[PDB]
C-alpha cells in the first residue's frame, strides 16, 4: 500500500524469522541466517498496545441504557423511549465500526513504513560499500564477516574501515585496470 | 364540526401509525334503538 515495502520491492516475508516482526537476513563465508530486529519490532508493538488500549480507553463514558417500565396509553413517550436508545446504539455501533476500520488501516500502514525505514538505515549506513541490488537486499564490496554484520544490524557499521577494501572492487568492477 | 374534542388523541393517531387497513363493521344498529329516538340527533352546525 502506502509506504512501498510489505507486499511492496520486498516481495513476500519469510516464515523463518519467527522471533520477531521485522529483521535481517545475511549471508557470507562463515553462514547463512535470519534474525529478528527486536529493538524495532518491541518499538512497534509499543505503539499498537497503546493503539488498544487507547480505544479501551475512550469507551468507558459510551452510552449505558438501564430500562423504563411504560404504560398502555403512554405509547408514544414509550416510543420515543425506544427510539432513543435504539438511536444511540446505532451511534456508538458505527463509531466503534468506524474506528477499527480507520485503525486498521493506519495499523498496516505503520509496519509498511517500519520495514523501509529500517531498509533505509541499512542503507544510509553502508554507502559506496554496498550495491543496491534492488529487492530489498544489499551486496557488499569488502567481504563482511559476522561480527562485522552485527554492526549493521545494531546500526554501528564504520564506512570508513573497509573503505579501501570496496573501493579497490568498485575501481576494478569497473573495468577501470582493463587499460594496462 | 360540532365543536369540542377527542380525549386521548394523539395516543390514537400514533397507534395509527402501525395500522395498513380497516374494516368498519356495525355494532349497534341505528334501528335497534329501543325506547329512544336515534332519527333526531341532528345539528345546523354540521351540514351536508
Amino acid at each position: 500500500g502506502l509506504f512501498g515495502a510489505i507486499a511492496g520491492f520486498i516481495e513476500g516475508g519469510w516464515q523463518g524469522m519467527v522471533d520477531g516482526w521485522y529483521g535481517y537476513h545475511h549471508s557470507n563465508e562463515q553462514g547463512s541466517g535470519y534474525a529478528a530486529d527486536k529493538e524495532s519490532t518491541q518499538k512497534a508493538i509499543d505503539g499498537v498496545t497503546n493503539k488498544v488500549n487507547s480505544i479501551i480507553d475512550k469507551m468507558n463514558t459510551q452510552f449505558e441504557a438501564v430500562g423504563r417500565e411504560f404504560n398502555n396509553l403512554e405509547r408514544r413517550i414509550e416510543n420515543l423511549n425506544k427510539k432513543m436508545e435504539d438511536g444511540f446504539l446505532d451511534v456508538w455501533t458505527y463509531n466503534a465500526e468506524l474506528l477499527v476500520l480507520m485503525e486498521n488501516e493506519r495499523t498496516l500502514d505503520f509496519h509498511d513504513s517500519n520495514v523501509k525505514n529500517l531498509y533505509d538505515k541499512v542503507r544510509l549506513q553502508l554507502r559506496d560499500n554496498a550495491k543496491e541490488l534492488g529487492n530489498g537486499c544489499f551486496e557488499f564490496y569488502h567481504k563482511c564477516d559476522n561480527e562485522c554484520m552485527e554492526s549493521v544490524r545494531n546500526g554501528t557499521y564504520d564506512y570508513p574501515q573497509y573503505s579501501e577494501e570496496a573501493r579497490l572492487k568498485r575501481e576494478e568492477i569497473s573495468g577501470v585496470r582493463s587499460l594496462v | 364540526c360540532y365543536p369540542g374534542d377527542f380525549n386521548d388523541y394523539e395516543e390514537l393517531k400514533h397507534l395509527l401509525s402501525r395500522i395498513n387497513h380497516f374494516e368498519k363493521i356495525q355494532i349497534i344498529p341505528k334501528s335497534s334503538w329501543s325506547s329512544h329516538e336515534a332519527s333526531l340527533g341532528v345539528s345546523s352546525a354540521c351540514p351536508y
